């Protein structure tokens, strides 16, 4: 029913497309705006999703 | 400095071939480095002029050591002496075919002295024969010369 | 067998054929070899065929290229002479493919040519063509209109649905029967 | 010699019948041999009268007769499958006239064709006109918009459609033009530029809403 | 009895020949030893024969490449004049590729042309092809259309399946019969 | 003069069928072999009548007879594996006539077909002509859509296919269209690139394409 | 004996005596020394045989190739007009040494030509072939494609599978009869 | 002469039989002595009729006429081992006929083919076909994924194979193809390159691709 | 008895033979002193033997090397006109090579031409190999793949396991017996 279908995005295009199931705007800052994604990904439980992604690529996150 | 050195490359051989250089062993060239500056200058010029510094610092950034790749380095000379010659091409003809019928002259009458004759003649055929095709065909090579931003990966490679 | 048009050729005489037996005038051509064809007409027809050339505007001139205009045995060739060149052999090619589709008698195509912008620093402008056709009578010619347009799209660099008009017509109704001898 | 021995070689493709007004009728099946037919009575090596008719062209021959003498009248098409008893398709739903008023109509459509003995006049419906055009429109898999209104329906195709879709449909059209006949649905193929095939949607504040078919389409770029 | 067209070539002559047979008027191919060929008709066949040569445009001209128009005998060439000369040898190199296909009679392929797009510094556009072809009758002509857009993916640099356009039809019907012999 | 001995050598690829009105039928295989016959009955070295039939051409000339006679009918296929008695597979769940006027279908047919002795209808299922035709279109491992909708099914085969996959895909459909025929489940193979070619979007019930690193476009709902 | 062709070669004759006897009707291939061939039918033949000329547009031409728009005999060569003749004789070395496969009696390769290479720097694209084949009958043609495509990959410098397509066909049925004079 | 000594010199390779409809066939093997012996039969020396009939030709003759009058037919191949009594394998857990109804296609089966003299039907088990087609696949060494669905089955073979395994894959399915034929199990080889050769991966549940040192690739699960 | 063809050269002959003798027809093999040879097969044998020739392309061309198109006796060669001369000559040889195996009749290789990788600064790619052959009957063709990739990996500068690709098959059956003259 949802879902992000990436093509080489830059982590500021990706996550801001999160923005929507998490209810708060999200800020990346510009070292962390170099690393790049593909996939097709489903945003049915971002909460997690945005915490295994923080693990797998290696990010820091403060709410 | 491509493609004005082969067009004041041009002007030099046109200026050799008439005589009027023969003091040695100039402004007709001079003329023509300005002309390709300026049609140079018209249509786009100093955009990509620039462009190719801005991508040199794009490709060559220090602390990299960069260089400008010695073996694509040796060919430059000849890379504008074929140029140069396919440029000054049918002009060097008439004037050459014209001094051989002029000594055939010379071999039916003997004493015409026909080497003073040919500084009067060769002055007025080496401008005539430029002018039929000085106008559709010299200003479109210029452009074409110009050495364009995308070939800079072949001039250059970072060392580490 | 009062001559009113001789001198002509081949691919003429049988134009001025055509067109006079349409409106019911006989004629006979005459050919005379080195001259040319000569085309002769009855007495009583003389003074109505003498109406249908004024008319039509014959004899008919050969129709023009713009690559007559620039020929290749010229010395030397401006970049404006060879895009021209270029053009005008395209253009031909495209009328002399559109004849093999299926009910199309005769056509002509326009491509829109451009001179300005390969000197200066403008960029290219976009590519418009035009097109008529002449279609074999008894077709459903509102539905033919897409198979040329989408045959004309991609047979160019970067065209519009909408910079291509074509403009086409069913053939005219048959001439089959003889015109008549005036009897007096 | 007899006119069924002076066309070609097999007398297959041609059908001689005799007229009502001392003429012969020669029915052909399409263009093609229609001028085959028009070449021999042309020339003139027969010293009879005879004629050519055609099933495009005779079913416009009298259409012109029908709406001078019979106006708002709803029909279809004329099928000429037998020439010597046509099938006249009428409309059921959108006609008032009685079994006496339909008899005239036999009569003087009877008139028009001097070969034929009688002309059969059935009725169809207009819900099954309808609904085989839409089940030939889906099983292509076609995009389109229907567009209901009193007295005939349309379909719209339009869009930057592909190369298999414009042959599938235009295979479609044509064979269905000839068991209908273009009197009450036209189709209305167009090729214009955006990769949405004809619809349209507009977004604001809950999702997406579907416009209402309009004739202007947003240029795509894409 | 009278001549309609002399001076024709050879396949100039045969397409003469085939379109008036389809027409049920019977004409007659004579030799004239150096100077070609000639067709004749007989006498009231001679009204509708030249009104089928001037709907068909008859006699045909000869098929126009690009080629022709940039000769090699020239000692100078420029980039214009050797990338036509090489777009011109591909278009008829898979022109001559694709009638070896199964149940392909005849077949045209353009390409779109780019000759301006090097000398400057602006990228080269992508290319466009089209395509026409006539096949046999008894194929389902809806399936073969993706096996002609399949081989002509990959035969150039890089194409997407929304530039190339293929439009094909099937054969006419045949004509096998004698037209027959009008007597008076 | 007879007729056998003026085809060609072999005595095998052709059937001569007298029929009941005077007129020999030469019964060909393909296209090739109907040209080959309709040579022979063009320069004419036979005085009698003779047709050559097929099976391509005969079904589609007695499908407009029953375009016009016989509208809304369910049928498949004529099929002339013994063309002496040839089989028509009517449709079970689609029609409504009964046993009495199946029998006036079966008697306009045998009067409607010369060469025919007699004509046998059988009623074929219709839930087996869409399990052969996906039962068939799933051991070949192609990608697939069916489309369910009333009066015929629709199988849609879109994607970029790579080149096994359209011979292996090709040589199904012409296996199954010589069987079932081409009116009741209709296969839609389009080769298309990938849509929306390289863009980033973000599908379902609120889309947009990202044309740009900075760009948003609000199409129809992806 | 009405003569359809004259002046053909010997390989120009072969092809159309293997179209006309597809279609029941013989003809006669007459020498003629130095003026080539020529090939007569019968009367009743005529008509059916100037159609299918018209159709099949026979004669056939001589194949291209695009070695022959570049000849080596040339002063001076660009290497624009260097590659185009090394590449032309790679696709011709291709498809001769594709019969001598097994099962294989024909076939016709394409490759992907770089033009704008030549005169810049910019990296050179990834190069695409393309392959026709036509197999002997009986054989699983479905298996076959995995050994063309294994054979083609590495025969240049870097593709990859989705680069190269086969459309690859059974060959026709047998002619082996004769097909009969025709009496009268 | 009679048909026996108008073809070559090796009288072994060809087999003729006489027919019931007054006729003769001549049985060859393969596609290269079929037009060596319709050759003799096109050009005409010979006065009587006769007919050159094949193994694979005829396997799809008497299958373009089952799929007309016995449809919804469970088979996989007729053998035509010995010419003059030919074996027909009937499939055994698919179809519901009785003996009395088996008779009836064992005779109308016999009409078609006048050369034989009757037909021997067996019907075959439906599991070791597919049994035989999965052993004889492993002993190759091939990986392959096996697609089980209701009447019929099909393995596809994917990866970027090499070369011992594209010959081996042919000698083992043309070998196999000429026993049972292709009405129940389909092999499907498509072959297609490695997305990693230089790249470093994590495989598992959680599987992704490096394809560079800053770019990660999360494929579909 | 009809001539199929004439001109042909000594080893064109011995190929259309090889090829007709086995499809169950005669052959006469004529010599015409410096006009070649000719051919001529039987009346009833004549419509297939057209048929054969038209299928297998008959008479067979000269197979093509990339050394006839960079000739030695240019005034100047470019060192893009050297490195094809050399590539064509290791092809040569290894194909020459490959022939002096156990059970090998024929054998083609294909080496992976780079002339554009040697004027810029990139590095020059990896070089890739294709080869093909035939092997008597009655051999395990498939352990022979094994020592055909160890004789070609290092015959070249780096080559890998993975970028040879050898495709090989076994002869046909033997034919040994006389076709056969029609009895009339």
């Amino acid at each position: 029913g949802s879902g992000f279908v990436a093509k080489d995005d830059s982590l500021r295009t990706f996550f801001d497309a999160m923005a929507l199931q998490l209810k708060e705007p999200v800020i990346v800052s510009k070292m962390a705006a170099r690393k790049k994604i593909t996939g097709n990904f489903e945003f049915h439980d971002p909460n997690a999703l945005l915490e295994k992604l923080s693990l797998q690529l290696g990010l820091i996150w403060y709410f | 400095s491509w493609p004005f050195w082969v067009m004041h490359a041009l002007g030099c051989i046109i200026d050799n071939q008439r005589g009027a250089t023969l003091s040695s062993s100039s402004e007709m060239a001079n003329f023509l480095n300005m002309f390709a500056a300026v049609v140079y200058l018209q249509n786009g010029g100093l955009v990509t002029m620039v462009d190719v510094l801005n991508k040199s610092y794009q490709l060559c950034d220090p602390m990299n050591e960069c260089t400008p790749s010695l073996p694509p380095l040796l060919t430059f000379i000849n890379q504008v002496a074929q140029n140069a010659l396919v440029l000054a091409s049918p002009v060097v003809l008439v004037l050459l075919l014209s001094e051989v019928f002029l000594g055939l002259l010379s071999r039916f009458a003997p004493q015409m002295n026909a080497f003073a004759i040919s500084l009067t003649v060769k002055s007025g055929i080496a401008v005539l024969i430029m002018l039929l095709y000085f106008s559709p065909v010299l200003p479109d090579n210029v452009l074409r010369l110009s050495f364009q931003a995308t070939g800079l990966s072949s001039w250059f490679y970072e060392r580490g | 067998d009062k001559d009113l048009l001789k001198g002509l050729d081949q691919e003429q005489a049988n134009e001025v054929i055509a067109v006079l037996q349409m409106h019911n005038i006989e004629a006979n051509k005459i050919d005379s070899g080195k001259l040319g064809y000569s085309i002769t007409v009855a007495e009583p027809d003389f003074t109505a065929a003498v109406y249908w050339i004024k008319t039509y505007q014959l004899p008919p001139r050969p129709r023009v290229e713009i690559a007559q205009m620039f020929p290749a045995d010229s010395l030397v060739s401006s970049p404006r002479a060879e895009k021209a060149r270029l053009y005008s052999a395209i253009e031909q090619r495209l009328e002399q493919s559109l004849q093999t589709m299926e009910g199309v008698l005769s056509a002509r195509v326009h491509i829109s040519y451009d001179i300005d912008a390969g000197e200066n620093g403008r960029p290219p402008k976009p590519v418009h063509l035009s097109a008529l056709a002449v279609y074999e009578r008894g077709s459903p010619l509102a539905h033919q209109i897409s198979d040329i347009k989408r045959f004309l799209k991609n047979s160019f660099a970067d065209v519009d649905y909408d910079n291509i008009s074509v403009v086409l017509s069913e053939r005219s109704d048959a001439q089959l029967q003889a015109p008549g001898t005036p009897v007096k | 010699a007899e006119l069924d021995s002076l066309l070609g070689q097999e007398k297959e493709r041609f059908q001689v019948l005799p007229g009502r007004d001392k003429m012969l009728y020669v029915a052909a099946q399409n263009e093609r041999d229609t001028l085959w037919a028009r070449q021999v009575l042309a020339r003139g090596d027969y010293d009879k009268n005879a004629r050519v008719i055609n099933e495009n062209e005779e079913n416009k021959r009298i259409s012109i007769w029908l709406d001078t003498y019979y106006p708002q009248l709803a029909y279809y098409r004329i099928h000429f499958d037998e020439p010597r008893k046509p099938v006249f398709w009428l409309s059921r739903q959108r006609n008032t006239m009685s079994k006496k008023e339909l008899e005239v109509l036999s009569q003087k459509l009877r008139a028009l064709m001097p070969y034929a003995d009688s002309v059969n006049i059935t009725l169809m419906d207009d819900v099954t006109a309808a609904g085989q055009a839409e089940a030939g429109l889906k099983q292509q898999a076609l995009p389109y918009s229907r567009r209901n209104h009193k007295g005939g329906v349309t379909f719209v195709i339009q869009g930057a459609l592909d190369d298999v879709e414009i042959l599938r449909a235009r295979q479609f059209v044509d064979s269905y033009y000839r068991t209908w006949g273009g009197r009450y649905v036209q189709f209305a193929i167009e090729l214009k530029d955006d990769w949405l095939k004809g619809r349209s949607f507009q977004y604001g504040a809950e999702g997406y809403i579907k416009m209402s078919p309009g004739h202007w389409y947003f240029p795509s770029p894409l």
